[PDB]
RNA sequence: UAAUUGCGAUAACGAACGAGACCUUAACCUACUAAAUAGUGGUGCUAGCAUUUGCUGGUUAUCCACUUCUUAGAGGGACUAUCGGUUUCAAGCCGAUGGAAGUUUGAGGCAAUAACAGGUCUGUGAUGCCCUUAGACGUUCUGGGCCGCACGCGCGCUACACUGACGGAGCCAGCGAGUCUAACCUUGGCCGAGAGGUCUUGGUAAUCUUGUGAAACUCCGUCGUGCUGGGGAUAGAGCAUUGUAAUUAUUGCUCUUCAACGAGGAAUUCCUAGUAAGCGCAAGUCAUCAGCUUGCGUUGAUUACGUCCCUGCCCUUUGUACACACC
């Protein structure tokens, strides 16, 4: 509970402050994917005559 | 208003209320640096002392100075309201106090001490040293400590 | 002029383009002495699809 | 110190990639007959009067 | 930029062609010309094309003009 | 020539009945002057203290014989201005009415502005008159 | 009645409506002298056709001025137009046509805009800036 | 009976849009070719003499990956 | 000038020096000479005027801000830095006042020694940034009339502006003070300085 | 803090013989002749106008402006 | 030329989509039809000052007349006009005059063909397929969470003051919006330091709120360059409002506390005239909450009126083994 809380070291301000920040707090998009966008990944394929038969 | 003259009436650097106060400033804001005398509080015990506004720290008779501590330290019977107050209805004797110089400091331990040791949230919050007002403490206060 | 400003898109993606539509009220008022026959024969006729005829009596 | 002062006949055009340089043809009236062509960084126009701070250096292209 | 479009220029020319007697170096009366001879849907196209049959009307006169 | 108000430059007639109320003594002020504020958008009391009052009453006055009637409401909206919200952008902020109800009841026990129907304060007739006096007053100081 | 006209002046969104009645040389704004207009650094602005013209010329007329709408410096033009172009009315209608052109003569020959309007308005504001051309600020990344 | 109904045929539905719509809808849902649906629509709009008539079918028929079409005849304006 | 009453009535000296002579606050515009050949057209002086405030189309063309008066041009430009942007009767207050403090010093037409100090500290030739191959060396040219003046009124406000940033001085002042000096180049103002070191490396490279 | 904040006896005097040949007299060329501070250069402004000396051909807040006597 | 906008050259001639035209709004009408829901002059009734007639007010009707100002119908107006310079004296551009207006009149609306695996299945009782479907991924009720804080990035707000802060006094907009089976916009009167409270009231609105007396702004004062009275973060203590509910403080007020910030490195944004910048206000959201937006008017500049250096794009020429088209 609550009393837990503060009696809890190890918290506050103060001992976030004297750790070191990770890197992944700097980084960048990631982006993971878009020159792949008009490179179909489903494999399949419609056909000619599927499509006449339709349009 | 006037051209003046005076002798060696006047001293610069005056002490009161434990507190060291700068002559040669006008003597409603020389009297801030005072803690716990913002400007409408001097402003009004001023007014309240009968002293006048146009004069400097460093005029101001003994008797003047006298009366404006008296006073500040006793704003209820000199007719001062109330709800000009910095501590209206304390939480123990719930009086109404206006609390100065070396004894804000301790007022203000005081309540954070309330808060803390009855472990309420705003109390565990200050003694983390975070923002107890509810802020977003994402963003902004990044220097500090 | 009734004045409704929307945001065009449906979700919020692209420059924020914002449309603005209106609806134009127009609003007449034409005061007669009559006798109580014409009123209701001026009333019951020259009646419109979209205008909307309103009469009110009496001098308050 | 000597002034030297021209009068801007026909406006050329620009040169200077960024383009605020203006080409223009003068006549000093002190001693006229004589032609100049001078570099100008301000605005101009026909008739306008140019200060050459010293006489005789004409210009011509600006990069 | 003030060029006129082609409905007007076309419109000058054609009026030019078969009401050259009639017609003015005045826009004001070629103007109201427009109105009795010809069809137009709006105030302002007529007077762009009046102010354009005017002008061609008006260097007509000295020498002619292609077209 | 004969008189008005509205022949005198706003400041040089409100300092004129200013100085006339005070030199008279007839008024009524609340008693909580002195320690009062003008409005919640205000940082600091008036600097006239003894005084500022008789300010209001002036121009308040002469406002009221400017117009038909006007109440509190209006008059804290005259009278006040901006007000700084710290770091928060700045918004209009009405004036308190209590200086001004105040002011309208002073005013009116001295019978220089009534009530009015319709509603609010009208400009009294010995208003209309005691004010074109001082005005007159106050041209004849620059004869 | 008497020989009057009525005129007007605008700029911006101020319209200052003026009345030049004849009568014994009175001029007052609103309801006061137009000796009290203020901004006052702005009040040789409003004198400004009195003197254009010689401070007499007005000893056979009245004016009153109403200035509603505008701002504190739209009225001033305002006011100003309007009580020169009451001069030029009266006289095209009651004094004759020479004494009516010496009178534009001497606006126009000096001006700001005395007899005539401006035409600047408010350009709308477009979405995207919180000017009408000013845009709001971008990053890229 | 203070609300009324009536019924009322249109002047000829062929100058219609949303009459036209709604026949294309019944067109390919009755099971018809696409472009038969579309052209006469378009053939009957036509003849029923208006200045031009264009027709949209965007979606997807049989393949997975959609179109779309258009069906356009005789003249149109687009702007003002 | 032979007075003259109506009903609301107009002031003696109101009455006087209006009808007679169209000056300014209350200077002389008679007089007052540009002693700069060119400049001259671009610094206007006549027609006369009351006060700097003119509700002028002087932008919707090339030139026509030379037609403007010059005063009012000097005016114009004092009213800015974000805070004071607008704020032109804030402005027009500032000049009315520094022409009575410049007129205090050493008498001369007020309006006159503005005068001087516009033409005074105009850049007779300058430079440019010229290509020439990346490493960009510097062209002098000669800058036009426009230029001249233009230029002497943002950096005669300017330093002034900056003289009058954080000091007890007001701006009205260290308007005077700056134009004072510059009415006959003292070099200890802001503006020659920087003309006459703008003239210095525009020589060096030519 | 730094000096012209009072009246220092001599000071007035100084006031009194120092102000001649001021061509210019104003609140900036008090607290200049290394004295008075604006207030009280404010207060000197109108006392000095108790009786001559200068001359008031301007009018208000921020700028005074004065001229010696004649 | 803003324009495949035109001129002109011309195996082309003459046309259609798009551009233009058109539409909306802002500008000009002492010309037209009118107005107690707009307003003016006169007159009655009436107050104040002067008195020699005068000046400044009051009175949703005590009457009379008008339509300048306001409103919105119908028309009219401009067509880069006249004149001039320049140009293949072509389309055009430039200047002077006049003009309400001469930068597409200013600003918008509309906007062809085509492309994208752009975003949206979380707007839809639009939707295919897959998933899940009673110990539910249906739904609802209680409570927490989206705000959580060593830190990186963006939009912003307020500032570093004296062209200012503060205090009195002057005192001026425009676009809006408002309550029926309901509690919306709120004048006025009192009470209260304030926030607010309370009694009444007008308005389904050119009628009442509201002249929205907005803010910058102007004036006379205090302060006097000092982290100062610039600046108002952080924090204490009290009072009120919304709501069933305010703790992790909804918002408002009062006293107190009084931080960084002394003009900002590399870099980077927006902008050409009633524009930029400063300044508020109404509207959306909204029980309560704008440091956001959409619009609005107020104050009102400096500097171009150019070019292809940078960046971006479009066009031709040219190569292609690409055409699912350099992903
Ligand atoms: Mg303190
Ligand atoms: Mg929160
Ligand atoms: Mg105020
Ligand atoms: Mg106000
Ligand atoms: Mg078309
Ligand atoms: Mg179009
Ligand atoms: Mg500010
Ligand atoms: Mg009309
Ligand atoms: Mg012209
Ligand atoms: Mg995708
Ligand atoms: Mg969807
Ligand atoms: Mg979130
Ligand atoms: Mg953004
Ligand atoms: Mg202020
Ligand atoms: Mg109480
Ligand atoms: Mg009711
Ligand atoms: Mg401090
Ligand atoms: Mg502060
Ligand atoms: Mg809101
Ligand atoms: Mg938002």
């Amino acid at each position: 509970g609550n009393e837990g809380a503060i009696r809890d070291k190890t918290a506050g301000r103060r001992n976030n402050r004297s750790k070191d920040v990770t890197d992944s707090a700097t980084t960048k998009k990631s982006n993971t994917r878009r020159a792949t966008d008009r490179h179909s990944r489903t494999g399949k394929t419609d056909t000619k005559k599927k499509v006449n038969q339709g349009w | 208003s006037l051209v003046v003259q005076e002798q060696g009436s006047f001293q610069h650097i005056l002490r009161l209320l434990n507190t060291n106060v700068d002559g040669n400033i006008k003597i409603v804001y020389a009297l801030t640096t005072i803690k716990g005398v913002g400007r409408r509080y001097s402003n009004l015990v001023c007014k309240k002392a009968d002293v006048d506004l146009h004069k400097r720290a460093g005029e101001l008779t003994q008797e003047e100075l006298e009366r404006i501590v008296q006073i500040m330290q006793n704003p209820t019977h000199y007719k001062i309201p109330a709800w000009f107050l910095n501590r209206q209805n304390d939480i123990t004797d719930g009086k109404d106090y206006h609390t100065l110089a070396n004894n804000v400091e301790s007022k203000l331990r005081d309540d954070l001490e309330r808060l803390k040791k009855i472990r309420a949230h705003r109390g565990i919050r200050h003694f983390w040293g975070l923002r107890v007002r509810g802020q977003h403490t994402k963003t902004t206060g990044r220097r500090r400590a | 002029v009734l004045k409704i400003s929307t945001r065009k898109t449906p979700n919020g993606e692209g420059s924020k383009t914002w449309e603005t539509y209106e609806m134009r009220i127009h609003k007449r008022y034409i005061d007669l002495e009559a006798p109580v026959q014409i009123v209701k024969r001026i009333t019951q006729i020259t009646i419109e699809p979209g205008v909307d005829v309103e009469v009110v009596v009496a001098s308050n | 110190t000597p002034v030297t002062l021209a009068k801007v006949i026909k406006v050329l055009g620009r040169t200077g990639s960024r383009g605020g340089v203006t080409q223009v043809r003068v006549e000093f009236l002190e001693d006229t007959s004589r032609t100049i062509v001078r570099n100008v960084k301000g605005p101009v126009r026909e008739n306008d009067i140019l200060v050459l701070m010293e006489s005789e250096r004409e210009a011509r292209r600006l990069r | 930029g003030r060029v006129r479009t082609k409905t007007v220029k076309r419109a000058s020319k054609a009026l030019i062609e078969r009401y050259y007697p009639k017609l003015t170096l005045d826009f004001q009366t070629n103007k109201r010309l427009c109105d009795e001879i010809a069809t137009i849907q709006s105030k302002r196209l007529r007077n762009k094309i009046a102010g354009y049959t005017t002008h061609l009307m008006k260097r007509i006169q000295k020498g002619p003009v292609r077209g | 020539p004969g008189v008005s108000v509205r022949d005198v430059a706003a400041q040089d007639f409100i300092n004129a009945y200013a100085s006339f109320l005070q030199r008279q003594g007839k008024l009524e002020v609340p008693g909580y002057v002195d320690i009062v504020k003008t409005s919640s958008g205000n940082e600091m009391p008036p600097q006239d203290a003894e005084g500022w009052f008789y300010k209001r009453a002036a121009s308040v006055a002469r406002h009221i014989y400017m117009r038909k009637q006007v109440g509190v409401g209006k008059l804290n909206k005259l009278y006040g201005g901006a007000k700084s919200r710290g770091v928060r952008p700045y918004k209009h902020i009405d004036a308190s009415g209590s200086i001004n109800r105040k002011v309208l009841q002073a005013l009116e026990k001295i019978g220089i502005v009534e009530i009015s129907p319709k509603g609010g304060r009208r400009i009294s007739e010995n208003g209309q008159r005691d004010l074109d006096r001082i005005a007159a007053q106050t041209l004849e100081e620059d004869e | 009645a008497v020989p009057s006209v009525q005129t007007f002046g605008k700029k911006k969104s101020a319209t200052a409506v003026a009345h030049v009645k004849a009568g014994k040389g009175l001029i007052k704004v609103n309801g006061s002298p137009i000796t009290l207009v203020e901004p006052e650094i702005l009040r040789f602005k409003v004198y400004e056709p009195l003197l254009l013209v010689g401070l007499d010329k007005f000893s056979n007329i009245d004016i009153r001025v109403r200035v509603t709408g505008g701002g504190h410096v739209s009225q001033v033009y305002a006011i100003r137009q309007a009580i020169a172009k009451g001069l030029v009315a009266y006289h095209q209608k009651y004094v004759d046509e020479q004494s009516k052109n010496e009178l534009k003569k001497a606006f126009t020959s000096y001006d700001r805009t005395l007899l005539i309007a401006d035409s600047r308005r408010p350009e709308p504001k477009k979405f995207g800036g919180k000017g009408a051309r000013s845009r709001f600020q971008k990053s890229y990344r | 009976g203070t609300i009324v109904l009536y019924a009322e045929r249109v002047q000829d539905r062929g100058l219609s849009a949303v009459a036209q719509a709604e026949s294309m809808k019944f067109k390919l849902l009755n099971g018809l070719a696409i472009r038969r649906a579309a052209y006469g629509v378009v053939r009957y709009v036509m003849e029923s003499g208006a200045k031009g008539c264009e027709v949209v079918v965007s979606g997807k028929l049989r393949a997975a990956r959609a179109k779309a079409m258009k069906f356009a005849d005789g003249f149109l304006i687009h702007s003002g | 000038f032979t007075p003259v009453v109506l009903a609301t009535p107009i002031p003696e000296e109101v009455q006087q020096a209006q009808t007679e002579i169209k000056l300014f606050n209350k200077w002389s515009f008679e007089e007052v000479e540009v002693k700069d050949a060119s400049l001259v057209d671009y610094v206007q002086v006549r027609q006369p005027i009351f006060v700097a405030h003119t509700a002028g189309r002087y932008a919707n063309k090339r030139f026509r801000k030379a037609q403007c008066p010059i005063i009012e041009r000097l005016t114009n430009s004092l009213m800015m830095n974000g805070r004071n942007n607008g704020k032109k009767l804030k402005a027009v207050r500032i000049i009315k006042h520094t022409l009575d403090i410049i007129n205090v010093l050493t008498d001369q037409n007020p309006i006159q020694v503005v005068v001087d100090a516009i033409t005074n500290t105009g850049p007779r030739e300058d430079t440019t940034r010229v290509g020439g191959g990346g490493a960009a060396r510097r062209q002098a040219v000669d800058v036009s009339p426009l230029r001249r003046v233009n230029q002497a009124i943002a950096l005669l406000t300017i330093g002034a502006r900056e003289a009058a940033f954080r000091n007890i001085k007001t701006i009205a002042e260290t308007l005077a003070e700056e134009l004072i000096n510059a009415a006959k180049g003292s070099s200890t103002s802001y503006a020659i300085k920087k003309k006459d070191e703008l003239e210095r490396v525009a020589k060096s490279n030519r | 803090a730094q000096h012209a904040v009072i009246l220092d006896q001599e000071k007035y005097d100084r006031i009194l013989k120092e102000v001649p040949t001021y061509r210019y007299v104003s609140v900036s060329v008090l607290v200049d002749r290394l004295k008075i501070g604006g207030s009280l250069a404010r207060i000197a402004l109108r006392h000095l106008e108790k009786e001559g000396i200068i001359k008031p051909i301007s009018k208000h807040s921020k700028q005074a402006i004065y001229t010696r006597a004649t």
